[PDB]
């Protein structure tokens, strides 16, 4: 069985194939960097531009790759939400029309869904019960995952994503958008403990989350200090290290309430080497596991999407000709199904 | 041939089929609905005129101007059709497509399009009919203000035919352009309209692959200020 999957829910266009039996066949990507870089964040309406003009030639670039014809395609899966509506619909519009088209049956996918499966696509995946850390750009949320769509809601943030407050950081120290990773390559050239910054919601017990405290620590501790490239890069490091700390402590009290001795970390910030290094780290002193994807599928891909695809189809999760958005989806809202990882 | 034919660039949402000599065509008001009645419309027209996505020859599409994202629709639905059954690809401007309209309902030959493009402006044209039924005056497509609409009325002459949204939005338009006004009698343009223009575009090659179809938005400052340097 093999499923194209699509994903366009922001400023990225994700296209791959997976074969349940050999793995993932293909796997294209084209990044909107030089698009929103000169505003400073993701303009909706250029987003949505930019996914009409990639969204075919990187279908037509992921069939080439694989070598692959229409025939050898079993499902078209499609990121239906989270994200922006103009994006989405684009991926959708496609998707869907496509699988028309090529008489197949059509899955919208949950974005969230398809970043908390990510770790499912490298060697010795997780196996259910494990706590969830997602925490892209759009959300920063702890989940109790018993299952496939028995998704548990332990925490999440009150204000800012760890994503955004990475990004907002960045932009005060003059880096462009998005700045979580040149923050982190500053943050790496800095000293540990020259200035810190506090532990959000780490006082009183609980699993719920908030970062923009962090920006105005940041901002005050610019103005207040030297202009030079270490003392940003001693600003950076006291950032990072207080987000992954508070990522960390949380993390902590999650597998400590749900008993589990499985953490899964995903979205765009578990790309973060600090983050991946610190929830490794305890994971080994807690005698548990930590399970992340590559890098790259940390981040928007079309990768999570097949494979989140091939498991929806598999579980029943097909759509009528109608094609839906939804920009707001609850990862809570999805229905349990069965895991047929093989 | 065989050409189909797809637009929701506006609040219509219609399908038409030319099975060379026949045909078949659908038109509806979707407000909110577009999404959810076009792949539904677009089955329902192949199974009417009993014709095989395999066997269309081009899929014609509205390119634009209108709303963006229904513009997106029609783009997308028709890509995703065209690279799935492997066609060749028709964009049809939605403002020749009313100038077509008014020629089928009452013979004009000479329209001046107007679509509300919100923001007080308006997608403007002006299309005249050749003997060989090719609308002239697709250089003429612009965002503009009722103001500069004005200026290129006062540059023109004669008798000329008011078709779309824009004259509805703004019924005061025309007020002492120097030229005669009537009624095209059309709102929206209509897949039924694309079909004769795409019919055309086919013969002289004038089609595209998958990769190659493109919106025109005419409207492209859709972004905040850009950043200080
Ligand atoms: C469309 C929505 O559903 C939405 N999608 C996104 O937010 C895009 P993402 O690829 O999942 O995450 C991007 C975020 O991940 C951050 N980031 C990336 N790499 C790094 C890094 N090494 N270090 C730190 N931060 C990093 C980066 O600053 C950015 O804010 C969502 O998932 O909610
Ligand atoms: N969230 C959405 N889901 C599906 N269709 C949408 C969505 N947003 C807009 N549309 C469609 O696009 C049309 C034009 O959108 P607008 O430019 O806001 O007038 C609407 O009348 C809807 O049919
Ligand atoms: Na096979
Ligand atoms: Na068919
Ligand atoms: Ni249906
Ligand atoms: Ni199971
Ligand atoms: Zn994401």
């Amino acid at each position: 069985m093999r499923v194209l999957g699509i994903e366009t829910s922001c400023d990225e266009t994700g296209i791959a194939i997976y074969d349940d039996e050999k793995g993932l066949l293909a796997n294209q990507l084209y990044s909107q960097v030089k698009l929103h870089a000169d505003y400073g964040g993701v303009v909706p309406e250029l987003a949505s531009r930019d996914h009409v003009r990639k969204t075919v030639p990187l279908i037509q670039a992921a069939l080439k790759e694989s070598g692959l014809t229409a025939k050898d395609i079993d499902a078209v899966a499609y990121t239906a939400g989270p994200g922006l509506v103009g994006a989405l619909l684009v991926g959708a519009t496609v998707g869907r029309s496509l699988a028309f088209a090529w008489d197949v049956p059509a899955i919208p996918v949950h974005h969230m869904e398809g970043h908390l499966l990510a770790p499912m696509l490298e060697d010795n995946p997780p196996e259910f019960p494990f706590v969830a850390l997602l925490v892209s750009g759009g959300h920063t949320q702890l989940i109790s995952v018993t299952g496939i769509g028995q998704y548990e809601l332990l925490g999440e943030s009150i204000d800012d994503a760890a994503g955004e407050a990475f990004d907002k950081t960045a932009k005060l120290l003059g880096l462009d958008y998005p700045g979580g990773p040149l923050l982190s390559k500053m943050a790496a050239q800095g000293t540990a403990g020259r200035f810190v910054f506090p532990r959000p919601m780490t006082d009183r017990p609980g699993l719920d989350f908030s970062f923009s405290g962090l920006k105005t620590f940041a901002a005050n501790t610019i103005r207040d200090n030297g202009t030079d490239d270490q003392t940003r890069a001693d600003i950076a490091r006291a950032f990072e290290d207080a987000v992954v700390d508070t990522l960390m402590i949380k993390c902590k009290r999650a597998l400590d309430q749900t008993g589990f001795k499985r953490l899964v970390m995903a979205g765009g910030v578990s790309a973060n080497r600090t983050l991946r290094a610190k929830l490794a780290e305890m994971m080994k002193k807690r005698r548990g596991e930590v399970f992340y994807a590559r890098p790259e599928f940390c981040t928007d891909n079309g990768a999570m999407i097949a494979y989140a695809g091939m498991v929806r189809f598999k579980a029943g999760a097909t759509a009528d000709l109608g094609v839906s958005v939804r920009p707001r989806w609850p990862l809570a809202e999805l229905p349990a199904a069965h895991h047929h990882h093989h | 041939m065989r050409i189909l034919a797809i637009d929701t660039a506006t609040e219509a949402c219609s399908v038409a089929l030319w099975n060379d000599g026949t045909v078949n065509a659908h038109f509806e008001l979707c407000p909110r609905e577009h999404t959810q009645r076009i792949l539904p419309m677009v089955q329902d027209i192949l199974t009417t005129s009993g014709t095989s996505l395999t066997d269309i020859n081009a899929l014609a599409y509205g390119r634009g101007p209108g709303s963006f994202t229904g513009v997106r629709i029609g783009i997308g639905i028709a890509q995703g059709l065209a690279l799935g059954a492997e066609l060749p690809m028709i964009g049809v401007s939605t403002l020749m497509t009313m100038a077509q309209g008014a020629w089928r309902k009452n013979g004009a030959t000479r329209v001046l399009a107007a679509i509300d493009a919100r923001m007080g402006e308006v997608y403007w044209a002006e299309y005249q009919r050749d003997e060989n039924g090719i609308w002239h005056g697709e250089e003429t497509e612009a965002v503009l203000k009722p103001e500069i609409v004005h200026e290129r009325m006062q540059q023109l002459s004669g008798e000329w035919v008011t078709v779309g949204t824009g004259w509805q939005a703004w019924p005061d338009l025309g007020k002492e352009s120097g030229l005669v006004l009537r009624d095209g009698e059309v709102l929206l343009p209509a897949a039924e309209d694309m079909l004769p223009i795409a019919c055309q575009m086919f013969a002289e090659g004038k089609t595209v692959a998958v990769e190659h179809a493109e919106p025109v938005y005419l409207r492209n400052n859709v972004a905040w200020k850009k950043l200080p340097g």
